Formats: C-alpha cells, structure tokens, sequence
C-alpha cells in the first residue's frame, strides 16, 4: 500500500496513500504499530504513533485497515487500566517486562478469553431496535449492575436472533440484526469511534445534584449532577488531594478517570489506593476499583495516547452515560494535552496563536467541554443520564490571563477557586468568593430547596462576609490598623471560622474531610444565625470582647463540630446542632445584655 | 593520549639524567626505572606508544603530570642551588618529603623556590650595583643556607633573608 | 555517502534511505581525524546528522561519509562505579571506552519498567529544611530550582557532596534494603564546575561508589542532551540489574535547554515560543521516564535535577515544563544567599502534593507535614508582614505578624544555616523544627490537628 | 579545639589514596579484560586474514559480500572496488553476483561490473571489496576487517559475559 | 602525620598485590576458549551480518 | 577556486566550492577582504563577508587558503598591536597611512622585517620532543623572556637537527623533526586554528590568590588564577579604567587585552597609557606594554575581527599559558561580539532565540569560558599556567533580562556588581553583597588569611553591615530617621565611609595607584574598629555628633590612603593607618566619660 517517506520525531510521515480520511487508523513501519492519521497533505499522510520510534526506518509498508480508529466498549472496562487507546498494560508488564508501552508490542481493546454472563433484555423476536438501545447486560462487577448491553449508534433494525441467557464468550455472536437484509453480525463488545462524538435524542437541563464529597465546594454553592466547572492548578498547590477526595468522595454509578498527562507517582499511587479504600458508596470489597475506570497516561509517555486520552475519555463517559446511570468525569488535566497539541504543531509546523499553544486549542478544548452534561439518553427507550465533568486547569502560555485559561474559564459553567498563597496556610482548597459563580443555583435550589434548602440565604451572607473579611484585611494591611470597629470585627471573625471550618479541608482523611449537605447546611446556617446574632447583637450595644466572651463555647462548638462524622441518629442530621440553636440563643441574649 | 604519556617519560627520562648523571638517587632513581628503561635504549614513537597502549608501560597521564612535576621541581630546586653543593641524602629526604605531601605547590617550599628563582632571576639580568652586590650576597648566602639545611626547616634565617632580598626588589632605584 | 551540504552543526547527505533513525554514522574527514555522529531526521533520498564532537572539518567533495550500522547505546555493567568514564569516545576521560558487559539503548528500547509503582521508603540527603519542607521518597522526582545570580553550582556540589554519606545512615535509618549506587551525569556545565564537584567527591571518600560522566561545553547538543539518557540507563540498568537505590544527579538543565533551543536549525521542525521547541516536554519527559520504581520490587531509581533559572521568573519553558513532569518544587532564596546562609531556599512557594503518602512508618514522623504547613503559613505571614510593615512602619503589624517575622528570621537564620557535608536523621531535623516553631502560642494556629499538636509543640 | 580541628583535617587525607587504590585496580581489571579481549580478536582477525588467502573457496564469501551491498544498492550500475589480488577471482565469477543478485531482487538488473585500477591494500584489509554507485554517491564497506570491527562491539558483550560469568 | 607520610606507598603495593593473580588465570581460562570465539567471530565474518 | 554568483546584503555565494571547509578563511573577489564560510548547500557555499565593501562585482574570483582563521603563535606579538583577523596594525599606519582598516588590504600574519635572538633550551640531537615542550625561548623583555619558542600542538618525534644561538627570522627555519621519515620542517613561529581549542595537559582547582591590584575589588570579593568573572552595568561604569588598572596593576606574567568594538579613543587611550604608565611589578622600559598584548577593533570594524578576537585572544592566553607563564586576560566586552553574532544571524537568515540574538551564544560563550582557567601547562616539562578571564557585559536595550548577561552571569561562578546610583556620585564600580558574589572568596579568604592577612572576619562583618546598611536606608526612607536608633545612623555612615573609600577609584588630585590587601586590611579594620567602638560607645551614653566630631580627620586622611604609593615603611602594614586605632580609642574613652 504505502511507503514510508520520512520520520522525524514520534510522528511519521507516509506517502502512496489515495482515499484516506481524516480518522483512520492504520498500521505504520514493518512491526505493525497503532497509528492514526490525523492529516494529510497532498499524497503523504501525516500520522501520530502511539509508541516511540527507536529504530523505524523509511521505505516500509503502510496499510490502512479501511475504518476509522476508535476504541472498543463491552465487557471488561472496569478493572482494567488503558495508557491512551485502551491497550492491557498488566499484559505487557508480564509479557514485556517493561512498564512504557515499547514498539512492535500490541494488545487488544478488551479481553477475548474471559466469558461473562448473557442475559436477554426487553427484545424478543420481531421487536424493533435502535442506535443506544437496551440489549442486554453482563454479570461482572456483581457489587452493581454496571455492565450493560448496548447496541452501536447510527444502526437500527429488527431483532432476528435472540440469544437465550447463558454463558457466552467476548468472541462469540449472540446477536443478529436484520434492516432490509443481513447488515452484520453484533458481538458483546461493540467499537465505536473515539474522535467522533455519540449523538443523543434531546438535551435536557440538570435537575440533580452531586456529592462531591465538599464542605467548601457544596456549601458555597449547590452541585450539580452533569454540570461544567473547571479547577485551577499550580502545579503542587493540593490539585491531587482534591481529585483523590472529590473521586472517592464520589457517589456516582460509574468512575472515568482519563489523564492526558501526570508525573508517575500519582497514577500508580491512585490505582494501588483505589482497590484499598472505600468510598462514600462502598462495598464489601472493590468498592472503587469494580466501579472505577483507570485511563492514565503518564509524561513519559507519547504524544497520541495523550491526546487520543481525552476522545477515549470523554466516549467511555458518553458510553457510560448512554446506558442510562450517573458517572463522574475526572480529567487531569486540559494542560497536557494542550502541551501534547502544542508539541506536535510544533512538530509538523504550525503556528500558534495562543501565546505559545495551539490555534485551534480553544475549539478543540472548548469542544471537549460540550460533549458533557446532563441529557436524555439515545435510544428508543429515551433513558435518563448525567455525565459531570470535572477538568482541571493550568496557565503554561507564561501569565495568568492567558486565552486557555480564559476560554477554558469561559466556556465553563462553574467555578472552584485555588489559590497556591491560599493553600500554604492548610486552607487548600482556598476558593475565591468574587471569582466564583453557579450558574445551575437557580436550577438546582428547585430540588434542593424542595427537600429541604437553607443553602442560598447563608451562602449569600458568607459570601458578602467573606468579600468583607477579604477588603478588610486589604485595607488593614494597606491603611494600617490603629483601631478596629465590632462589626467588621465579627465579620471577619466569623470569616476565620468559616474559611477554618469550610476552607480547612485534607484528602487524606474522612473525619476532617466528609460532611453531609443537611450537617453542612446546619453549621452554615448556625455559622449565619450566629453572625445575625452577633451583628444584630452589637447594633443594640456591645462590645467586640463582650460579644465574642457572651458566645463562649457556641463558636469552639460550631468549629470543633467538623472533625466529627455521622455514627448517630437515623438519618444524616445530628442531634448535636439542633441543641446549639437553643444555647446559641441564650448566649445571643445574654451577650447583648 | 599516548603521545603525552610517551612525551612525558622521555622529557621524565631526560629530566633524570640531567638532574644526576652520577648515579646517586637510588631511591628516586628506583621510582623512574619504568621510563627511564624506555629511554635508556634507542627506541621511535610508535613503539613507546604501542608499548604504553598494549598494557606494558605507565598509561596514567595525571600521575605522569604530577611525578613528572615533582622530578621538575627537585631537578629546578637542584638546579637553583648552585653553586652550593648539596647533600645526596638531603635531597632524597627533600624529594620524599615533598612526595609524601598532599599537596606539591601549595607549602612554603615552592614558594621559596619560586622567590630563590626570582631573586637570581633579577640579578641575572642587571648590571652590578650596590643592591644588586648586596641581594648577590644574601641570594649566595641564602643558597648556601639553603643547600646546607634544606627546604624542610623553616629557619628563621632563610625566612629574613628572603623577606631581606624581596624587600630590597621590592625598592626602587632611589 | 557524499555530503552534499553543512549548514552549523547539522550535516544533509545525499543518499538512498537505508538507515534507520537515530543510525550511527562515521564521517572522515580530510584533516585524518574521524567523527561520530547521529541522524536526528531521516527523509526520503536525504538524511540529516548531527556532529557530536565538532563541525569543523566538513568538506562537500573531499570528505565521506560511513553507515556503521547499529545505534546509539552505551556500555553498561557492574564495573562502572568506582572510575571515570565516558560515552563520547574521548581520552581526557580516564578511558573512552567503558568496556560494558551489556548493551542497551538510550531511549529505553528493550525495557523501561517505569511509571508504574508507587515510591514505599523515604529518601533523605542529611538536610532538614530541604527533607523537612518537602517529603522526598523514594522513586519521586523533587527537583531543585535555581536563578541567575546566586550560587547554584555551589548548591549542586554540596547536594554532590552529600552522596556517600547519607548511605550509612539509611541503613540505620531503615530506609535503604540495599546497596547505594551514584550516577553523576554532566552535559553543558563548565569544566571548572565539575572539577570541583570530582575532587570534592574524591576527597569526601566516595568516589568508589559513585561513577562521573564527563561532557563538555564545546560539543553538539546532541551529545550533551544525549547522555542523560546514558547515564539514566546506566542508573536503571545498575538499578534493576543489581537490586540497589540508585540516585542520579542531572546538571545543568538550562545547557540542555539551550542545546535543544540550537538544536533544530536544518530540520523540518521550528522552535515556539522564546526559542525553545515545541517538543520540549517529550525530551524532558524522556530523562524522567527512567525515573521511578522498579518493577517487581528491585531496588528503586531516584533523579534530582539541578536547573537554573535564567530570567528568574517561575513562568519560563524549563521550570515551568518541568514542573508539570516533577512532583512540586523547591526555589533556592538569592537574598539569603548574600546573607552568608547556605542553603537558602523558600518555604512560600515550595509545596508537595505527595508528601503525606510519601513518608513512611519507623523512619518518619506523622507530623511532619503538620509543622511545614505552619511554618510555611507562619513565613508567609511573616513576608506578608514584612512587606506590609516596610511601607507604613509598625503600624499594620499585629501580634502574629510580629512573632511570625522573627520566625522568619529565626528559622531562615537557624534552619537554613547548615554544613555542605553535614548529615542529620528525620528526627533531629523534626526536632529542631519543633523547636524553632514554639514561637507562636496555641490559640493562633490552624494549620494541624489539636491531639498532635498537644502532645509535641 | 585545634588539636581536634588539626586531627580532623590530618585524617581527612585518606579518601584520595583509598579512593585512587581502587581506581587503579578496577583500571587494571579493565586493561586486562580488555587486553584479552583484544588478543582475542587479534586471533580472529588472524584466522580471518589466513581464511582469505583462497582462490577457489573464498569467491561465494566476496561474491556474498558484494551481492549484499548490491541489494542494499539497488542500482543498475555499480563499481566494485577491491584488492589486486581479488579482482581475478571477481572477472572470472561476475555472472554468479549479476545471477545470485537478480535472483534476490528485481528492482533493478544488474549488467555491468566495473573492476577499476583502484586496488585495495592487504595491510589494512584482509580480502573483501567496497561497492559503490556508479555516481559515486553511495559507497558501502562490505570488508571483513569493518564488519568484524562493527561486530565486535555486540559479541564483545556476550564474550565478555561468558567468560567472565 | 606518620600515617598520612607513609601511606603514600600503599597505593601502588595495594594496587600491584590487590589484582595480580586473577589477569594470569583470566588470560589462561580466556585463552583456553578462544578457539570458539574464533570460530563463531570467523564464521560470522564470511556471512553477511 | 571558485566563482561569485549573487551577492545580496554582506552575504556572498560563491559557486564550484567543493573544498571549503566550515569556518574556513578565504578571500572573495580582487579586493582581498576577509571572510569565512559559514553554510554551505550543494555546489554553493555561503561565505559571510565582514569587512566593509561597495566594489565587489558578481563574478569576481575567491581564493581559498585551505585552512581555517586563526592566529600566529611566536615571538613578536608583545610591544604591537594586531587586530582580530590576524593583521598588523602599525604596517597599515605606516604604509597605508591610515591609523584604521581601509577598504581593502593585504598584509601578513605578522611582522617579518624585525629579527629576534633565538636561543636553545635544554634539547639536544636524539633527544624525544612533543608538543608543548620548551625547545627554546626569545629574549623580548629586560627581566624575561616572555616569547617561549615551543612546538606546535599534535605533533612529536625526534631532534634530528638542532640550530644554535643567534639572530634569525621567523619565516627561516631553525628546527626538523624526524619521525616516520621526513615529515616537515619546524620554524619559530607556528599556526594554530582560532575555531579549535588547544589541549592541556591537566586541570587544576582554582584556589590561587590573584592580585588584582585593585582594593574595591579584592577587598570584597577577589578573584583566583583561573576564574570567570562578570560585571553588568550601562555606559559610563569604567571597564576601560578597570581593565588598565588591572592590566597596569596586575603581577601576572603577561596581560591580554580583547577589544571586541569600542568608540576608538578609549583604544588609544589605553594603549598610549599602558606604555607611559610604570609597573608596580619590578619593570622598566615599558613593562605594561612590553608585557600586554593589545588588539584594536572598533565598532565600525569588521564583525569577524570582532566576533574572532575572543577566540584569538583565547588563544594567544591559550599559548601564553602553554609555555609557561600566567596570564590574565581583561576583555571589554562581549555584548559587541554578541551583537556581531546576531547581526550575521540577522543577516543570514536563521530563526534566532530572542531579540535578534541566535540560540549558539551559549555554545559560544560556554566554548570561550571552557578553554580558560587554571590547569597544568601542555608538554614534557609540565609547567605551571592560569588563564583569568574577566569579561563585562551590557544589555542590549537597557535591561538585564538579556540572554548574554543571564547566560555570561548565569554560566560563570564570580559575580561583579555595579550601582547607576552609585555611579553618579564617581564611585563605579561600586557594589559590596547586594550585586556581587564569589564562590572561592572562602579558598582565597582561607588560603591568603593563613599567615598575613585578617581579612575574613572584617570581611563578614563588613557585608554584614553592608547588607543592613540597604535596610536601614530603605527604612530610613520609606518611614524616617525618627523610629531609626544610633546604630543604623553610625551603620550607615560607616557604609558610606567605606563604599566611599572603597568604591571610589577617581581622585581629586591625581590618579589612584596599586594597592594590596594588605594595605586595604588596615583601613577594614580600620573601618570595622570605628564601627565597634562607636557602637559600643553608644551604649554607655555619648551623642553621635560628638562621635563623628570626634572622628575628624580620620575620614579625610583615609581618603587620601588610596591616592600614596605603596610601601611608606612596611608591605603589610603602614604606619598610616595605626594611628587610627590609637585615635578611634581616645576618641571612644573621652567620648564615653
């Protein structure tokens, strides 16, 4: 077929190519490497690798298999990890002896002699089937029914054939469609194209909420499940402590973990720590790692396996989604593969305009973000699904305001802030209240306040007293202090007790660490009944030192009521901030007085 | 690379044979019986280079540099002494104390030499004069000195005639 | 082969396409002096190499060029350490040849067990502010910045200084199960720089443990980039061969970077922004890639680079990209170094992620990271307060910020003054950390826990 | 005080004579693994430059040689230059190379063989010959001397690990 | 002092008495197998590699 | 050889170029004018043309050398100048009758009309030979032979022929060397390549003390035989006055001076100061310039003069400490060679780094940097030598974010400051802790403190106190002299004192001479015993007016010290500065009474 004309770098040019596309895969060199070529210009087709190229030599064979190249979803996702195609590298660590993916080394999307178990879905013979439908399921993962039986997109029919439950294998047909003729044979496991999005039948709004297992995040504004919000990163400044505890904190049906680009130490580190700790939804054993996908891609890996992380992450989350259950998306992070976009437009020539990135990284980056949310599910049973997307963000373009940090922060809909000055304090991580907005607020205090809501009043009030406490202590350092009124006082008292209690937070422990939302929402509003207290307390006539001595132990109780977890009650509230209510209004009176 | 080592045993070999020709340093002559047994026959380049490059010859280039900077300083401070006559056995215990340093030319004793060869190396340009007599005298008498007691004791006066002789170089001609 | 043109230190040969990419060539010259070189890019009908020693000579008729036919790797084996060897094929070297028993690539073509095991013993040199800051382990990638304007060569012989010495109180320690192996690694330093860091490793007595790699500032960069993966897979390959901790020291990144910067001036490729290449972080994710634990268990591979800031700025291409691939970072102080303090760094910015899974039990502490967050907090206050009352005067100061600006000075006049070749365990060094923080009272601090905090102050 | 403070700098001292015993002995180990290794192949280099000297067994060994860089080639036209010694044994066999060449590859016939005046010393390489393009662009080494040369850099490992192992 | 003065002779003594006797018995058990060394190395060297 | 095909800009092509090496000097056209081959594509080399040419016609022939630009290595170069591309000044002066370069010129290596004695060393016939060895030496000065006739680089073998004493010429020859038959004749002058670095026998640690002569510059920070040091600053810092004060005041054995572009009177200036002007090292007959080498280049120069004279006088330094001697080499400044270099990047056409300059100024200037220091001397008799190079540097728009000054301070290990307020006040180079460092000020406070000098502790003491004294008028500014106590008044009175005593180098009367550390020793003590006693003093009650009354003349009498030649009746300690001690003391027991 064709011929290789040139390699320089990890990508490989290869001319003699006629009628190739933009997303087909082919196999590169004389040892039958994965590849894929991205662009072509004229007759030679430029193609990313995704092994290293360590001996390749020009004038090999190239031969196009003819499809696109994608990723394959079935059995066998969870409990599994993929560097950047999905590839077994257990199976490589024992055949190859190495760790890094070497070249002439292949493995397939998913494994081929483990047998799983079949079961008939709500098809019968005759019934008619669709793009996304319920097929089947598979019996694997027996904590929660995760594995589900769906048909490819873009194909519909009548059922035909339909397989008996049993035992069958990942090799094996046990489903035939028939739409005007025999189209092909289906499998348990199914491929679908990894740079080309999964349609759905209609957007809806999000209308419920995800614990993130957050007291700063899900007190200061209302989470939402299928939402957009974006995390600021220093480099070292708690972005791994917050990912680790917001992904076991979790409370999702299925875990996608896709990472462009680490260091090493985390990947090993959170697939050695997943299969030992229990989450939120945790059960006898593999609470993390049944239910958890591992998708990481290290520094030191390629390039393609980077940037194809983020297409097989975020179709492994619409695949997920497309079933019908809620699942989490953690994507750590967009600066990796906008560097891995970066080096290879620096290595085929193209110039940049993003102040030392990309061109087209806005759109691609803004793109990714647009392909997750909350919405129905494609199929005709029109099944309800959520896809939450969390991606961290970095500025690398040499300021702060550079345009990825900017279209990043303004293609999102949420905002966490992250502050490396703020964090140095144990404060991590120190959002920032005037750079923080929800949109989904009004959407979500429906719900929310419809079960039982206090969040909006006394976040509103803890924000203004946290922009008070922070024009105070610039204006304090700034002027200099020579006196001190009891009001701004209070307020930035009260904002030390709630940066401390909401701001002091670990991702290492589940005492300091793990509140639920009605034990959060009744120290915020105990925390804003005791700044109204205070503030209404001091109008009337009061000193700073009275106010604070006439509270006493309500303020050592409201901040050592965060260390504790729920063991009491049948329910998620606890007796112990209903009696500081009481004793908070005696204290309030007597304080005044 | 083999060239420096061959060099340097022929320049080692011509600096032994230059610095006694009488055989008296046995134990100095010992030492350097390796490449002065190269050069005590007619031999080429390439056979001194194919010798030290085949593992039969001494191939240490910075041992070479150091042992043959130690034969330059002995042959230098002999040299500089004369026409005094110093003792065989001073210099053998005059070049094993100064083997036995860590550090050749960072003691007092190249500095001394160095002040010995800069003080005869002014008088060994300039006409006679009355500090030239004068620092003639004290450089013969501190050679005498210095030849008769050695580089090892540090007298006190060798120490003023050489703060003497640079305090008198030190001066102008008014 | 025939040349047909030169242009700097990249050569274009005029050839069918026969060898592979990175293929070793031989080119002769007419002044009877023969080059070693590697293809960077090879092309259809052209190739283009690299001259690592030199480019003086090239001629387009009167010289040739040779095909040797097998790649660029370097002899590795057991008899390395203890003397000075080179991979550039030069006799100033103690020895061009190393006389390996094996042979390996650079890239890490046959094996490269790597990225894939989590760091289980901690790893300290013998500095308490350095290992009482940030939580080194064991496989973890804890680089030392540097700027233009201080000292870093000073820094990187001490921290060359302190190999040898800290082997034997690990053991003690109970953080080494094994031998300990140095690999030292230079390419793009001066050779003053590095005669210094030779004799002052030959005179601290551990030398015989440690092997020196010679690479000198008048080469290609090819050669100077290329031997950190040399002596990474020396360092790997002594790593997994052996069972033992290796640690590799890699000075200067900055020569790197500039030899990547000339790098490409004849290739396909174009450099981005400040005239650095676009790919940098696949070349310095490929020094870090043999960085790590070893699979199975056997032994552990640790790298500490040394890069020097040239604009001293933490947004550049060198501290920046590679501040992606490490775990945090640590930035040396140019004022404390004026001061007559050494090693003078900064606990504002110096943050690990990682450090509380790093440390392990019965060669550690549980509140180690308790009192660096405090002290981190308390000299940030103490800087905040500084620079607040250096304005105005002592008027926006409180009480805090009092007694944080004399731990500042405090602890940046006590912790940070120590020897180059003194050593000290995790416990002295907790100790005297514990010590330095009873200048605050209990009622304002927030950084840790009431239960450890009441027990040790 | 000074006394420790003398002591401690007297006793500093040793490292570099126990560190300079040690390099001097893993020198030596070196030379002499080395120095066998090198009459190792100064034997081989002896059994191959004795095997050269046939006239009738040593024509399928050039012939193999120059049929290898003819494949590596891929020219019509090609001038293969040798010894004034194997130039005899080349004229009298240059239809087996064009036969045992064309039988290997069909990307280009081979017709002609230039044997030039250039004769290779025996001094430096013992038998072999050097093919070339007949622009005189590409030259290929296909010596015994530079292919035992480049060969012993992969077989001086495994010799070295089997006999020192 | 004396043990720095005289320690500057075992550094050839330690050196020349540390390996003497294994470059005898390794050149002897070096020499013995050289034949098939030789053997593969010639027979290597008239085949294409 | 070849033809001339286009020239466009100061780049020439020249055809039918199949023997031109890179970095080969040759001569395009009828004029003669200097060049070299920088890129070469095909059967067209591209030689760069450096020299100034309005009469260059397309088709001119180009005759090559055939070997690359360098200079010449023998007896002569001492007492003349040369400039960069290894030209005599004086026969174009006397000749041509123009004091700079014409447009087009001819002449040779070097001067050919002046015969020298050559005498034999200690070789004789049969005796081995090597490169590097002392075969003779040329009496060129009264005390010494500075001219040591060694032999050239990579070469060896046997005195075959031996020529006796006496007068000859440097193109007749007097030596044969015989090795492998007849090889070549050696004369006394020998060629050596400017783009190859010379070899050396040995390394050596940089722990030698370097009398500098300058009392500023030892006094805070001096420098070793076989450092690299660095200075910044913008125009009007004295780098010419530095460089005759450290060339006229040096007690090295030769003086290397390096004009890479300057205005053209400071050349001459220096260059008829140097020989009217008497060393301090027991010479006469014109020992400043019978001992320095001078090359001339201006900034309307040729750039290959000014972009080679750094690698002619590193080689000339090179040679100078190949036979023997210890040379110091002051060049003034690589921002010229700099700014040649990305002028000919600018004109050639490559990609540069940043601001114009190419990316191969770290290469260049880390070459230039290695070929200097303190080593073994190269040849049989293994000679001691040390190559000091001390270069300033200058930013190219007024900023020190350059990549010359951040890679030249970056690269080297001894840091010169340099204050533009300071400057004004005719104290530059004034700079104490705050711009300047030294790694071996620890080696050489250690190893010149041993027996005479104290200078460690006053030098602690005084960069301490030189360190507080930015404090405390940043303090003294920012708040007041109100909140400021004695100590800081009598601290910073004390900085000025001695950055006024030490960092001024222009007098009133007449010219500041030599000045050792001795003599700088008795006015630190001097300075820190006033410092201590008017600390202390302050302590038991007294005013710091009646203080600095009761100073008085001390002040003017050690401004006056620097100004007096040295030995008044001692070499380490003068008599001047004992009354000082004696003074301070009655004026520190009357003011405390």
């Amino acid at each position: 077929y064709g011929a290789i004309y040139s390699v320089s770098g990890p990508v490989v040019i290869a001319e003699n190519m006629i009628g190739c596309a933009m997303y087909e895969l082919v196999k590169v060199g004389h040892d039958n490497l994965v590849g894929e070529v991205i662009r072509i210009d004229g007759d030679k087709a430029t193609i990313q690798v995704y092994e290293e190229t360590a001996g390749l030599t020009v004038g090999d064979p190239v031969l196009r298999t003819g499809k696109p190249l994608s990723v394959e979803l079935g059995p066998g996702l969870m409990e599994t990890i993929y560097d950047g195609i999905q590839r077994p590298l257990k199976a490589i660590k024992e055949e190859s002896q190495s760790i890094y993916i070497p070249r002439g080394i292949d493995t397939p999307a998913l494994d081929r002699t483990i047998k799983w178990q079949f079961t008939p879905g709500k098809f019968q013979v005759g019934d008619h089937i669709s793009g996304g439908d319920i097929y089947g399921s598979v019996f694997e993962n027996s904590l929660i029914s995760s594995h589900k039986i769906l048909l490819p997109p873009r194909s519909r029919g009548t059922i035909t054939w339909i397989a008996p439950a049993g035992e069958y294998t990942l090799d094996e047909k046990i489903l035939e469609v028939e739409f005007d003729g025999k189209k092909s044979d289906f499998t348990l496991y199914h491929t679908w194209p990894v740079r080309v999005p999964r349609p759905v039948t209609e957007k809806l709004s999000a209308d419920y909420p995800l614990l993130t297992g957050q007291r700063v995040l899900d007190a200061l504004f209302p989470c939402v499940q299928g939402g957009t919000t974006c995390i600021p990163g220093a480099f070292g400044c708690g972005k791994t402590v917050i990912s680790q505890s917001l992904s076991k904190y979790s409370n999702s049906d299925a875990i996608i973990y896709v990472g462009c680009g680490e260091r090493g130490n985390e990947m090993a580190e959170v697939l050695m720590e997943f299969p030992e700790l229990y989450t939120e939804m945790s059960g006898t054993k593999e609470p993390i790692m049944k239910r958890t996908t591992l998708v990481a891609n290290t520094s030191n890996m390629p390039v393609a396996a980077r940037e194809a992380s983020i297409y097989t992450g975020i179709t492994l989350a619409e695949y997920f989604r497309d079933q019908g259950k809620n699942v989490s998306m953690i994507a750590d992070s967009s600066s990796r593969w906008a560097e891995a976009l970066r080096e290879i437009s620096g290595r085929l020539g193209e110039m940049p305009a993003d102040q030392g990135f990309p061109a087209y990284l806005g759109a691609k980056l803004a793109s990714f973000y647009e392909r997750a949310g909350k919405a129905v599910a494609l199929g005709s049973p029109d099944r309800t699904g959520s896809v939450s997307i969390v991606a961290a963000v970095s500025p690398a373009g040499g300021d702060f305001s550079d345009p990825v940090t900017t279209a990043t922060l303004g293609i999102t809909q949420v905002f966490w802030g992250l502050d490396k000055k703020l964090a140095q304090r144990k404060h991590f991580p120190s959002i920032n209240t005037s750079v923080s907005y929800s949109k989904y607020t009004n959407v979500l205090n429906k719900f929310y306040d419809s079960n039982y809501p206090e969040f909006p009043v006394l976040r509103d009030r803890m924000k203004e007293i946290l922009s008070n406490a922070e024009e105070l202590e610039q204006v304090v350092q700034l002027v200099g202090k020579s006196a001190l009124s009891d009001s701004d006082k209070i307020t930035l008292d009260v904002a030390t007790l709630i940066k401390e209690d909401f701001l002091q937070q670990n991702g290492y422990s589940t005492y300091d660490a793990f509140c639920p939302i009605w034990k959060t929402f009744d120290m915020m509003r105990a925390f804003i009944s005791y700044h109204d207290e205070a503030q209404k307390a001091v109008a009337n006539g009061a000193n700073w030192s009275k106010l604070a001595d006439s509270t006493g132990d309500v303020k050592h109780a409201v901040s050592s009521s965060k260390f504790f977890e729920p063991s009491r009650g049948e329910k998620e509230v606890h007796g112990e901030f209903e009696k500081l209510l009481s004793t908070m209004q005696e204290r309030f009176a007597e304080s005044t007085d | 690379y083999h060239s420096q080592v061959v060099g340097k045993i022929g320049y080692i070999a011509r600096c032994m044979q230059t610095i006694d020709p009488e055989n008296n340093l046995k134990k100095i002559r010992e030492d350097y019986q390796d490449v002065l047994i190269w050069a005590e026959k007619n031999y080429r380049f390439e056979e001194i280079l194919e010798a030290s490059k085949s593992g039969k010859c001494p191939n240490d280039l910075d041992a070479l540099s150091r042992r043959s900077l130690i034969l330059l300083e002995l042959l230098r401070l002999v040299s500089s002494i004369s026409p005094f006559k110093m003792k065989l056995d001073l210099i053998e215990s005059q070049y094993e104390k100064m083997k036995q340093h860590v550090n050749l030319w960072k003691s007092d004793y190249h500095v001394k030499l160095n002040q010995l060869n800069q003080l005869t190396d002014y008088l060994k340009n300039a006409a006679p004069t009355p500090k030239n007599n004068f620092l003639r005298a004290m450089t013969s008498v501190l050679q005498m000195q210095i030849a008769q007691y050695g580089i090892t004791e540090d007298n006190e006066g060798i120490n003023q005639l050489f703060k003497l002789g640079l305090h008198l170089l030190a001066m102008a001609n008014e | 082969n025939t040349v047909s043109g030169v242009n700097g230190p990249l050569v274009i040969l005029e050839k069918v396409k026969f060898p592979r990419y990175n293929e070793i060539v031989n080119l002769t010259l007419p002044d009877g002096t023969v080059r070693q070189g590697q293809v960077l890019e090879i092309r259809g009908d052209r190739a283009i190499v690299q001259v690592f020693e030199g480019t003086s000579g090239i001629d387009v008729k009167k010289t040739t060029v040779e095909f040797t036919g097998e790649s660029l790797r370097i002899p590795v084996s057991e008899d390395m350490l203890g003397r000075i060897f080179d991979g550039s094929g030069r006799p100033i070297d103690n020895g061009p040849k190393v006389f390996a028993e094996d042979y390996l690539d650079i890239n890490g073509s046959p094996i490269n067990p790597y990225a894939r095991i989590y760091p289980e013993e901690m790893i300290s040199t013998g500095v308490s502010a350095i290992d009482t800051m940030n939580s080194i382990a064991r496989g973890q990638k804890i680089p030392i910045f540097s700027a233009s304007g201080l000292p870093h060569n000073e820094i990187a012989a001490q921290i060359c200084r302190q190999a040898g010495l800290v082997r034997p109180t690990k053991d003690v320690h109970d953080g080494h199960e094994e031998n300990f192996s140095i690999v030292f690694a230079a390419m793009g330093v001066n050779l003053e720089t590095a005669r210094f860091f030779k004799q002052d490793f030959e005179e601290n007595g551990s030398l015989e443990r440690t092997s020196l790699f010679l690479n000198l500032a008048n080469d290609p960069t090819i050669e100077r980039i290329i031997t950190p993966r040399l002596a990474l897979t020396t360092a790997e390959y002594l790593a997994y061969q052996t069972e033992r901790h290796v640690l590799t020291i890699l000075t200067d990144m900055s020569s790197y970077a500039d030899a990547l910067r000339e790098v490409s001036a004849a290739r396909e490729e174009v450099p981005g922004r400040r005239g650095y290449p676009g790919y940098m972080y696949t070349d310095l994710s490929t020094i870090y890639e043999r960085a790590g634990r070893v699979e199975g268990r056997n032994g552990s591979i640790t790298q500490i680079p040394i890069l020097t800031m040239p604009n001293d700025d933490i947004t550049h291409p060198i501290p920046d990209l590679t501040g992606y691939i490490t775990e945090g970072q640590i930035f040396v102080d140019r004022q404390l170094h004026n001061k007559g303090i050494y090693p003078p760094i900064n606990v504002l910015p110096s943050l690990s992620r990682l450090m509380k899974s790093a440390i392990g039990e019965g060669m550690t502490r549980k509140d180690h990271g308790d009192v660096s967050n405090q002290l981190y907090a308390k000299y940030a206050i103490g800087k905040d307060a500084a620079a607040m009352k250096a304005v105005v005067g002592e008027e926006a100061l409180s009480i805090e910020d009092k007694l944080s600006l004399e731990f500042l000075e405090k602890f940046e006049k006590t912790f940070i003054t120590q020897g180059a070749y003194e050593d000290r365990t995790v416990f002295e060094s907790l100790d005297q950390a514990w010590s330095l923080l009873r200048i605050y009272p209990k009622e304002m601090l927030n950084r840790i826990s009431p239960k450890i905090l009441d027990e040790f102050y | 005080g000074n006394f420790k403070s003398k002591l401690k700098k007297a006793m500093l001292s040793q490292q570099i004579t126990k560190s300079t015993i040690a390099n001097k002995m893993r020198l030596k180990v070196l030379s002499a693994r080395e120095q066998s290794l090198d009459g190792i192949f100064e034997e081989t280099k002896e059994k191959l430059s004795g095997i050269a000297n046939n006239r009738d067994e040593y024509k399928p060994i050039l012939q193999s040689l120059i049929v290898e860089a003819l494949l590596k080639l891929l020219e019509p036209k090609a001038i293969v230059k040798a010894l004034e010694r194997d130039v005899d044994l080349i004229e009298s066999m240059k239809d087996d190379i064009m036969r045992e060449y064309g039988e290997k590859a069909q990307r280009a016939p081979l017709e002609e063989i230039v044997i030039s005046n250039d004769y290779l010393n025996k001094d430096l390489v013992s038998g072999g010959v050097v093919v070339s393009n007949a622009s005189d662009k590409i030259e290929i080494n296909n010596t015994l001397e530079e292919r035992l040369k480049l060969l012993s850099e992969e077989a001086l490992p495994a010799i070295r690990l089997e006999l020192y192992g | 002092e004396q043990k720095n003065a005289g320690g500057v002779g075992e550094l050839e003594k330690k050196a020349e008495a540390g390996v003497q006797g294994e470059l005898a018995e390794i050149k002897k058990i070096a020499e013995k197998k050289k034949d098939d060394v030789v053997k593969i190395l010639i027979e290597t060297v008239i085949k294409p590699s």
